[PDB]
């Protein structure tokens, strides 16, 4: 007697949910699932639909603004396993010394103004800076065009500006590479 | 912004006891044995006595977490009898019901 | 008329590793509501039968934990209120089902687990003798 | 005391299972029971008995100041304080 | 003019509709979605149970409207792909013991709350019939005496419960190691074993 | 009329079916590619149409649990092993091989091995603290005439 | 006399819902629990944490929807999912309702580290079970 042990089947963590969803269809008598399924809150017209979705997004944005403005009220973690997407985010750099660390922190946080000021201070001090770091600074400046990223709170023509820190840093760049161009 | 200064004192005591829990455990384990020399046990005694008074876990009092009542607190829910009765009577507590048999 | 023309099947992969063999799973669901446990038992039984799994059902004796509190606030020791919590049990005993089948069935019945119902599943796992146990060192 | 065969066999079983392999009174087994369990102060029920009342109170106060939480109790207290101020009762200056 | 509440969509629903589409997943009872004229609540004297509109009692119930028998059948038809066939060569427990002498028991606990941690799930139980092991008289006697209370003479089953390690896998490995060392030491012979 | 995918072409590029597929993961994550992935995500972004998709999205973001429930999911005990947890005698290297100190440390190690809550690092910390304490108390131990230091 | 969670009849004019009209000794008999979690079951832990979270959720939704909640909330816990089912009046505009739903859901999810959802059932007025 020999037993035939079957081969194990493996799937992603959402395979069962997708298989279950494959058996259901769109409810023809129901509004889109985003809206609350209630006659009073069911959108009537397309304008009502757009306004309701915009109001929901505004509420979410206000909640996120509160979360980021007062992160100390949401630092208590009681979720097991840990849920990174439900933790407060950080947008302001914390390194204060004039070195590559603070400049890289500002670049990865896209704080264009402080990154440029810190880069100017670093160049004045003459301390070391990586070529890749200056390339990343140029990438951020060129993609954003000296536009500070729009946080929650404190078209026609050419959006580029003739005078900008990107061109100045490119001129003052010690060494250029293919990725820079 | 705790309920009263007594709850604040208990919170301070709990935090300090958690901070000094491992040192207290090690020193007490040195004390609570008949193997090590008696002189070492005496110096361990004076060491554990030298630790701050509020670090002793016996000083921790199980007060109600919503009214700071020191007595009549059910350990499972950490609530005083009055607050627990209020919440259960309003039905806000799952499962708990009036007992009739 | 708006039925999808073609659906996409979820990705199912076959691993060369041998599947885990489960002799018996004891899904013991605890609740406060007998009707909820009955409905969940009906759900689980129907799902297992549709999946071709051998399942038996029984009801362990219920537990009732009672405690007593002072009725008044200041002093009425003679008068008390007695509260109780009822934990009703339902044991589903599934037998001779493989690891993949056990995983999919457990996921299906746990995602649909009603609120207020807790589950304690015990998986008896069949194993062969270890390599070093056949003969001495 | 005990048969030497049984004593050695019990010692072998304890060594296999990791238990104390040498004679030891209960007073020194207190060390083993101390290090086997977590300290009472280290248990989650002890050091996290109370909820963070600072967090709750400050969050609700901030929400009220932002206008997204109408604290009716605080509104009543503020109304009473305003009425008392109108009546003439007010907090004296500290250290006067 | 003030906003007018629309009629519930149950009016637009058809008798021969596909109900599982209405409730795909678990959701609270919605009077505007459930076409059944269900009523709940203790009726007043000369009264009737309260209607579904605003019925908090219906809202309290963990309804199974998303798990109708048709929905259950469709879900199982979808999920039959994931299952694997049980080996037919061991349809009885005797063949199971003949081919798989070692049984491992581990409990998984599901409970409400944000934290999934549960210490009780770290316990592992290893059960093996000593008659299914390769032992002689001396080795069997020595192993039984070593394990002590862990072996039941009535059932001829050695049961080792491991919870010393924090994790499930660590406890399983510890149980396997304990069984291996118990077997090897039982087959071993020592000087003190003579003076019986 | 006729198929439009065959005929005269620009005839500038060759039959190079392989695009820029060389591995370049050693470089720092470029802001440009990261932001362009956001454009692709927006291309594939749509609002949830039913509850199952909401559950799938929550599971993908990690908010939802991964059924079937693993009570130890997301936990690895610092990647330790059972032999590391149980056999702590290996850390008893500086302590004497015999005497009251060895017996006490044996009791401590047995208790720590019995402990299922402390991590291996915490047990090593306890052992090292005892080592340092005994090293500091060398004079008292020598006065009491027990071998150490 | 028992004064706990009871509405006293005075003139037969005060409207009361199904919840308020029933005394506590009816919880197991006529009005199920307003919260449903496994914490209070046998062998289950974290009952106190669930109770504190439920109390905070009730006091937070009461103030976030001032004068809008028709009756007491219904809190359901399924795994790590939390669902707040609320009967609300139709006084407020739907834009404000949707804003509050989004805000409350996001804030509660970030505060309790769980995927909170909020289902609102609207009624024209507070449903009157009887008059006392």
């Amino acid at each position: 007697e020999e037993v035939v042990i079957p081969k194990k089947k493996t799937w992603d963590k959402v395979a069962v949910l997708q298989a279950l969803a494959s058996t259901v269809n769109r409810d023809t008598t129901a509004v889109p699932y985003v809206f609350q399924d209630d006659p009073y809150l069911m959108p009537a017209s397309s304008l009502e639909s757009r306004s309701f979705l915009l109001a929901k997004k505004s509420g979410e944005n206000v909640a996120k603004f509160i979360i980021n403005s007062y992160p100390k009220y949401f630092q208590k973690d009681i979720a097991e396993p840990h849920i990174p997407c439900l933790m407060p985010e950080y947008f302001e750099p914390q390194i204060k010394d004039i070195s590559e660390a603070a400049l890289k922190e500002r670049i990865e946080l896209r704080k264009v103004k402080a990154s440029v000021d810190m880069f100017d201070q670093l160049l004045q001090a003459g301390t070391t800076v990586s070529l890749e770091t200056t390339n990343s600074l140029l990438d951020l400046l060129c993609y954003y065009g000296d536009q500070e990223p729009s946080t929650d709170y404190h078209q026609f023509g050419v959006t580029w500006r003739a005078k900008n820190n990107a061109e100045r840093i490119f001129s003052l760049m010690p060494e250029k590479n293919e990725h820079s161009y | 912004h705790y309920v009263d200064w007594r709850m604040w004192r208990d919170v301070k005591r709990r935090k300090m006891a958690y901070e000094y829990a491992d040192e207290r455990l090690r020193i007490n384990s040195l004390r609570k044995n008949t193997i090590l020399p008696k002189i070492l046990q005496d110096v361990a005694d004076e060491e554990i006595a030298a630790l701050p008074r509020d670090s002793c876990p016996v000083r921790i009092r199980n007060r109600c977490v919503m009214t700071s009542r020191p007595r009549g607190v059910k350990r499972r829910w950490r609530l005083s009898r009055i607050v627990f009765r209020h919440l259960a009577d309003h039905g806000q507590l799952s499962g708990i019901q009036r007992a009739t048999w | 008329v708006d039925v999808p023309k073609d659906l996409t099947k979820p990705v199912v992969t076959i691993s060369d590793e041998p599947d885990i063999l489960y002799k018996r799973l004891s899904v013991l669901v605890k609740g406060h509501d007998k009707a909820v446990l009955d409905s969940y038992e009906y759900f689980a039984v129907l799902a297992a039968k549709e999946l071709g799994i051998s399942i038996k059902v029984h009801e362990p004796p219920r537990k009732i934990e009672r405690f007593t509190l002072l009725q008044s606030v200041h002093i009425y020791k003679k008068h008390r209120v007695q509260y109780e919590m009822r934990t009703l049990y339902r044991c589903l005993e599934l037998e001779h089902l493989t690891g993949s089948t056990a995983d999919v069935y457990l996921e299906y019945i746990q995602r649909n687990l009603p609120e207020g119902v807790a589950m304690e599943v015990t998986k008896t796992q069949l194993e062969q003798l270890p390599e070093h146990i056949k003969e001495p060192i | 005391s005990l048969s030497e065969y049984a004593f050695r066999m019990s010692r072998l079983s304890a060594r296999l299972f990791g238990e104390v392999t040498r004679p030891t009174n209960s007073k020194s087994m207190k060390v083993v029971k101390l290090f086997s369990e977590l300290p009472l102060a280290k248990k989650k029920e002890t050091y996290d008995w109370y909820p963070n009342h600072h967090t709750y109170a400050e969050l609700m106060q901030t929400l009220r100041f932002l206008g997204l939480y109408r604290d009716e109790h605080q509104d009543f207290m503020d109304e009473q304080k305003r009425l008392k101020k109108l009546r003439g009762k007010e907090k004296p200056k500290k250290g006067e | 003019p003030r906003r007018k509440a629309l009629p519930p969509r149950t009016e637009k629903m058809a008798v021969d509709q596909d109900w599982p589409s209405v409730y795909p997943v678990a959701a609270p009872f919605k009077p505007s979605a459930v076409p059944l004229p269900v009523r709940m609540g203790y009726p007043v004297k000369k009264g009737v149970p309260m209607a579904k509109e605003g019925n908090l009692e219906l809202l309290k119930i963990p309804n199974f409207l998303h798990l109708t028998p048709v929905a259950i059948k469709k879900h199982c038809e979808a999920l039959k792909d994931f299952c694997t066939e049980w080996p037919a060569a061991l349809d009885s427990d005797e063949k199971c013991e003949k081919h798989f002498p070692i049984e491992i028991d581990s409990t998984d606990y599901v409970s409400s709350g944000p934290s999934v941690r549960n210490p009780r799930a770290r316990v592992v139980v290893l059960r093996v019939k000593l008659s299914s092991l390769n032992l002689d008289d001396h080795a069997k006697k020595k192993l039984i005496k070593l394990v002590g209370e862990r072996y039941c003479k009535t059932t001829d089953v050695l049961t080792i419960k491991t919870d010393r390690c924090p994790l499930r896998r660590q406890n399983y490995d510890y149980a396997v190691y304990l069984l291996t060392v118990l077997y090897h030491e039982s087959w071993n012979t020592e000087e003190w074993e003579k003076s019986k | 009329r006729k198929n439009i995918f065959t005929g005269k072409r620009l005839n500038i590029f060759d039959m190079m079916a392989v695009t820029k597929e060389a591995p370049e993961t050693d470089t720092s994550p470029s802001l440009w590619d990261v932001e362009f992935a956001k454009q692709l995500a927006t291309v594939n972004e749509q609002p949830l149409q039913n509850g199952f998709e909401e559950l799938i999205q929550w599971t993908k973001e990690g908010k939802l649990w991964e059924f079937p429930i693993n009570n130890e999911a997301g936990f690895d005990d610092d990647g330790s092993e059972f032999h590391e947890h149980i056999f702590l005698e290996k850390h008893l290297e500086s302590f004497p091989k015999q005497g009251p100190i060895r017996h006490f440390m044996e009791l401590v190690t047995c208790g720590l091995s019995k402990n299922p809550y402390l991590s291996v690092k915490q047990k090593v910390e306890h052992i090292e603290w005892f080592r340092n304490y005994f090293n500091e108390k060398k004079d008292i131990l020598k006065e009491s005439n027990i071998q150490f230091n | 006399k028992n004064r706990a969670a009871r509405v006293r009849v005075s003139k037969g004019d005060k409207p009361v819902t199904y919840e308020e009209a029933h005394a506590p000794h009816y919880i197991a008999h006529r009005k199920g629990w307003l919260s449903l979690h496994t914490g209070n079951l046998d062998g289950e832990d974290h009952a106190a944490e669930r109770t504190v979270e439920d109390v905070f959720l009730r006091k937070f939704m009461w103030g976030t929807f001032p004068g809008c909640l028709a009756d007491q909330l219904v809190l359901k816990r399924r795994g790590n999912q939390l669902e707040i089912c609320a009967v609300v009046l139709r006084q407020l505009s739907p834009h404000k309702y949707y804003f509050l739903v989004g805000y409350s859901e996001t804030l509660l999810s970030y505060f309790y580290k769980c995927p909170v959802r909020l289902h609102l059932q609207t009624v024209p007025s507070k449903v009157v079970y009887k008059y006392l």
